[PDB]
């Protein structure tokens, strides 16, 4: 659990077919129970040996 | 003129009163119990709403 005004490091592993590669956009919809649902779309620059997604 | 016969009627006035009283209560409870149902359904009508969540 998260008390309000706190954070946690979430770690996602994409399923076998869905692992995105450089230049491929992915979307992640975060759906807390009882709350507004976010979405964060990114596209890996074609580049990106890894690390921060700008 | 004797109140003996007045008694005979006084029964009848009382009896139809009690029967009306009897039914009006029954009519009344149902009125109430109906009035309750529409209310319960009334709140259930609004609060039973369902929603599309996110994209």
């Amino acid at each position: 659990q998260l008390n309000p005004g706190a954070r946690v490091k979430v770690t996602i592993t994409a399923p076998t077919g869905y692992k995105p590669i450089a230049g491929q956009k992915f979307v992640l919809e975060i759906k807390p129970k009882t709350g507004a649902s976010t979405i964060v779309t990114r596209t890996l620059s074609d580049g990106y040996n890894g690390g921060v997604i700008i | 003129f004797s109140g003996l016969e007045a008694a005979i009627v006084l029964i009848a006035f009382v009896v139809v009163a009690a029967v009306f009283s009897y039914v009006m209560l029954g009519a009344g409870f149902f009125a109430t119990q109906k009035s309750q149902e529409v209310t319960y359904s009334g709140m259930k009508q609004a609060t039973s709403n369902l929603i599309l969540d996110g994209m």
